[PDB]
């Protein structure tokens, strides 16, 4: 780019492109950790320093020899700062959206923002032309997407912004990257747990920002739907695949699923799953193993991530 | 004093650094698997059995009245001969939380060479210790009455001193010892003037009047304190008496393993002396009525596969046999990432 800039600057005489330091300032205005903001609740267990960028994903782990070994490399953003920078990015669009929906350019909040939540591993990333097989080298991202923004006036709410392509590649902003296996359980939860803590601290807070020359206030709502099947059976605490328990919503066995076809409901939730795991720990009625296995409906591990599951049409008609 | 290479069963991945080897009548069981329990084993404890230097991890089930428990990755444990059973408490969850519950493993029944267990847990009243790992628990007797003596390891920051970017950083706990009755769950912290800072992965010996400490790593100044400790306990009719003395002759070691070879006669395998170099030489110890004296062995030969590596781990199987492992070499790129050796001391 420096070559192209200097060659066109020489051949035209005019400086049509820009040099590199201006490019660095133009990218420093768009990273996380630049604009100021505050929160109306003071956000417990969160450092309120407001100019942090790429931080180490391990949150200060314990990489000494005398500790449990972990050789993964994880880099992350703080959650609030990335959310702030995403809102400051979509500032002009939300301005013209609320103009187009027949309202004023001056309007205080609260804007309520509904956010897609996702995670996925990307398999192999190694490039070895020879030297035998080098390394399998599995890695995984953790990302989010602003799905919709809404606002009320008095009692009448209005969808002020909707996104046209939800699952596309150009709207999946990443929080954290780590070079680790998807099923390597303890490293995965050990890196992902502080972002969960930041999310649950953020759930009951109020953001205040200064986008359109005037302050705005924000609440938030998170939908953990962007997971795949093997991962949602792994990180919620269910059996992997070989159980009699196949439904991630209803507790219908494989026996009853062939028998009863449609007459079920949705009966799985997070707090009851925590309670079921506590039942599995305590074993209050001193029963045998199999009756616990059918009493808890496949609950084996401690749940630690809230997740509302869904499907996609490809799996539907391919099963058909 | 004899290295033996071991061949392995099919389920290698259930092993992990920071395991638990338990022993009952010479029969040895594995605890502390990797991940979470599966459909194959609903508990996580296995018949750790070896023939012709060949191991097989084959499952073990519980009783009806047992209590279920997750695998714990760095707990403390001790023998309880009062019948016979084990006392385990502390540890780290698979999801990297720290519990503070005291589980009791008792053998429920054993019939036709198939054995079951009777796991119960016990909580405490009063001066409870904070949840931790790398700590040490020992049982000691006096006047025929038994009492469990504890010494802390390390933990997280408390809830006020914890933030996002430092959510996983650790710190040594306060240097207190706890006196734990198992008839009621009475717990009492004690403040000792000779003791200075925290300590982690120290080696703990207890013989019937006085518990001995050795080695370990102090996070507070990132050194290994090279001073041992001799902790005298007395339990009279009234309040119990705790006493500590400082003796010379401590060896600067961390994360070693103890083993009973003969009666009142124990031995020490090599752990770590610096965090850049592995500690190669291994040591003995010998106890009398009140004396304590270290000793060094005839530096038993390793493979070069050990001598070219970086780290290890391990524990003991009880009967004078150290079982330990080693991460493989991923440079050759044809490894199962773990090899294992058994070190008979005899
Ligand atoms: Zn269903």
């Amino acid at each position: 780019y420096h070559k192209m800039y200097r060659t066109v600057k020489a051949i035209t005489g005019r400086q049509i492109f820009q040099p590199l330091h201006a490019l660095r300032n133009a990218e420093k205005v768009l990273l996380p950790g630049y604009h100021p903001f505050e929160w109306q609740p003071p956000l417990k267990n969160v450092s309120s320093r407001t100019d942090v960028g790429i931080i180490d994903g391990l949150s200060g782990l314990a990489s000494s020899v005398d500790e449990y070994p972990v050789d993964t490399i994880a880099k992350r953003f703080r959650y609030d700062s990335a959310l702030v920078s995403a809102l400051m990015d979509m500032e002009e669009d939300i301005l013209e959206g609320m103009r187009s929906q027949d309202l004023d350019d001056y309007l205080n909040g609260p804007f309520t923002v509904v956010v897609k939540e996702s995670c996925d591993g990307m398999g192999d990333v190694s490039e070895k032309h020879g030297s035998g097989p080098a390394v399998p080298e599995k890695a995984v991202r953790f990302s989010f997407t602003v799905m919709r923004i809404t606002i009320e006036h008095g009692s009448q709410n209005v969808k002020v912004f909707e996104e046209p392509k939800p699952n596309s590649e150009l709207c999946c902003k990443p929080l954290c990257l780590m070079l680790a296996d998807e099923s390597d359980h303890e490293t995965l939860t050990a890196i992902l747990s502080p972002l969960i803590a930041e999310r649950e601290a953020m759930k009951s807070s109020e953001l205040t920002l200064e986008m359109g020359g005037i302050p705005r206030t924000f609440k938030f709502i998170f939908r953990g739907t962007g997971y795949d099947e093997k991962l949602v059976r792994e990180v919620e605490g269910l059996e992997a695949s070989g159980s009699v328990y196949i439904c991630t919503l209803c507790d219908t066995t494989r026996l009853e699923a062939s028998q009863n076809l449609v007459f079920h409901s949705i009966t799985r939730s997070h707090a009851e799953n925590l309670q079921r795991y506590e039942v599995w720990r305590s074993n209050p009625y001193h029963e045998s193993v199999e009756e616990l296995r059918d009493r808890v409906k496949g609950v084996s591990a401690k749940p630690f991530i809230e997740t509302v599951p869904s499907i996609d049409a490809l799996h539907c008609d391919i099963g058909n | 004093m004899s290295l033996q290479m071991v061949t392995v069963g099919h389920n290698i991945a259930l092993i992990q650094p920071g395991f638990s080897l338990m022993n009952f009548d010479g029969q040895v069981f594995f605890f502390g698997q990797k991940g979470w329990p599966k459909r194959s084993c609903p508990t996580g404890v296995f018949h750790f059995d070896i023939k012709q230097n060949h191991l097989k991890l084959k499952p073990a089930i519980f009783s009806k009245d047992s209590c279920y428990l997750p695998p714990l990755r760095y707990p403390a444990t001790c023998s309880y001969k009062g019948k016979h059973q084990y006392i385990i408490h502390g540890g780290k969850t698979p999801n990297n939380e720290l519990s503070d519950k005291i589980y009791i493993m008792s053998v429920a029944c054993k019939n036709n060479k198939k054995v079951t267990f009777r796991c119960t847990e016990k909580d405490l009243v009063g001066d409870v210790p904070e949840p931790r790992y790398g700590h040490s628990i020992d049982v000691v007797y006096s006047r025929g009455k038994s009492m469990g003596v504890l010494f802390g390891g390390r933990s997280y920051m408390p809830s006020t001193q914890r933030t996002t970017e430092k959510w996983n950083s650790v710190a040594d706990c306060l240097p207190h010892v706890f006196l734990i009755d198992f008839e009621f769950g009475c717990a009492t912290s004690y403040i000792l003037p000779e003791l200075q800072d925290g300590l982690s992965f120290h080696v703990s010996i207890a013989r019937n009047d006085t518990v001995y400490i050795l080695g370990g790593h102090s996070l507070a100044s990132n050194i290994r304190p090279a001073n041992l400790y001799r902790i005298r306990v007395d339990l009279p009719l009234g309040t119990p008496a705790v006493n500590c003395t400082v003796l010379p002759g401590g060896i600067s070691v961390s994360s070693a393993i103890l083993t009973q070879t003969n009666n009142d006669e124990f031995v020490i395998v090599g752990g770590y002396q610096l965090e850049n170099q592995k500690r190669m030489v291994c040591s003995l110890v010998s106890l009398g009525d009140n004396t304590i004296e270290i000793s060094e062995m005839e530096t038993p030969d390793w493979t070069s596969d050990i001598k070219h590596s970086k780290i290890w781990f391990g524990s003991n199987m009880g009967n004078g046999t150290i079982f330990l492992g080693i991460p493989g070499d991923n440079k050759q790129a044809m490894s199962e990432a773990f090899y294992f050796y058994t070190l008979r001391c005899s």
